[PDB]
């Protein structure tokens, strides 16, 4: 899911330090 | 806690369309150079009909986007903008007053379609129960898409054709959607069991977005415009402000527990309990869904406060600091109005009015 992937980018950057 | 019953979400109604009789104007314009885009106009007419009566599902978003794109293609070939020679009346219903508002401007039609794209996304985001991780992720995405539509609308359609699409109102819509998007991420952060400090930053951001939303709802002129919608939205939003403030401080308390700072731990837990009680007071009369979430959180925060104060009073004997002496939580913005591109070939398909000879 391309849209969901982009939408979740900031979240994942935050949690992965 | 990860198992907390989910708060309900706000979504927006789609605007109702009147007429947009583009065909006679288009034909008259192209005859000014044989059978005048006749099949092509028929296709666009069908596309509008599908769009203005859009199925309230995910495929419906595609319908709205495709029509929006073809409207841009038409705009570029036939002058139907304000003051232009092939412009015809566009009529839509202003959603707050129920008034029919007309403009001889194809951009007005584009604007209302873009509005309904945002509204439909707000609907789709609010339907999942958000107990699943994917439910949270997809709901979050929809809310960011809704924010993206309203934000694009506000910035690229500045004429403000009707009060329901004014800069103030659209900004309220944007901040509400971003708040609900960030809230989905808070739910995910707890399901993923992230570091307590991160959960606090995420929850603190939820509060920040909701504050800006509540701010706009507390504008008296905006409030009179919305009427009972303002009353209905503000009940939930204001409640959520104290709720997610409580959740933030609950997790700052958890960080304190991890850092073995037991005085600080009591201070944060007490703050959370005070804030939650304020949310409970504000939630009077609201649905069982809201009550069930608050009940659950009262159990968690209430138990943890008691244990924390118990351990400190009997064992650790640490000073309970005033909150104003502690480093305040900085909100972590993890959501944004996702970019809309009206002329994206992926969503529009071929220019309906493509003319080789």
């Amino acid at each position: 899911n391309v849209k969901v992937l982009e939408a979740l980018e900031l979240y994942n950057k935050l949690v992965n330090e | 806690m990860e198992a907390v019953p989910r708060m309900p979400m706000i979504w927006l109604d789609l605007k109702e369309a009147g007429d947009f009789h583009f065909q006679p104007a288009v034909k008259k314009f192209v005859l000014k150079a044989p059978e005048a885009y006749n099949e092509e106009l028929k296709k666009l007419e069908l596309l509008r009909q599908n769009a203005v009566r859009v199925p309230r599902d995910f495929e419906g978003c595609s319908v709205l986007r495709k029509y929006l794109g073809q409207l841009h293609y038409l705009q570029s070939r036939v002058p139907m903008g304000s003051g232009q020679e092939a412009a015809v009346p566009v009529t839509w219903t202003e959603i707050f007053s129920g008034k029919s508002v007309a403009h001889e401007d194809i951009k007005y039609e584009q604007a209302c379609i873009l509005y309904n794209l945002g509204a439909l996304h707000s609907m789709l985001g609010a339907m999942d129960k958000r107990v699943s991780e994917e439910g949270m992720k997809v709901s979050c995405t929809h809310f960011q898409c809704a924010a993206g539509a309203f934000a694009y609308l506000r910035e690229h359609f500045p004429q403000a054709y009707s009060v329901d699409m004014s800069r103030q109102i659209l900004t309220l819509n944007v901040n509400l959607m971003l708040g609900q998007a960030q809230e989905c991420l808070l739910e995910k952060s707890m399901l993923d069991n992230r570091k307590s400090f991160l959960v606090a930053r995420i929850s603190a951001q939820v509060v920040d977005y909701y504050k800006e939303a509540c701010r706009a709802l507390e504008n008296p002129d905006t409030a009179s415009l919305l009427g009972r919608i303002q009353k209905d939205w503000k009940k939930l939003v204001q409640m959520k402000i104290y709720y997610f403030a409580a959740v933030a401080h609950l997790h700052m308390g958890k960080q304190a527990e991890e850092q073995q700072k037991f005085g600080e731990r009591v201070a944060y837990f007490q703050s959370a309990l005070d804030k939650l009680n304020e949310a409970i007071k504000l939630a009077k009369g609201q649905p069982d869904t809201v009550q069930d979430a608050l009940r659950f959180t009262m159990d968690v925060i209430g138990g943890k406060y008691n244990s924390a104060k118990k351990d400190n009073d009997f064992i650790y004997h640490e000073a309970v600091p005033a909150l104003d002496t502690l480093q305040p939580v900085k909100g972590a913005p993890l959501v944004k109005p996702l970019p809309v591109n009206p002329t994206d070939p992926a969503v529009t398909g071929p220019d309906i009015f493509a003319k080789l000879v």
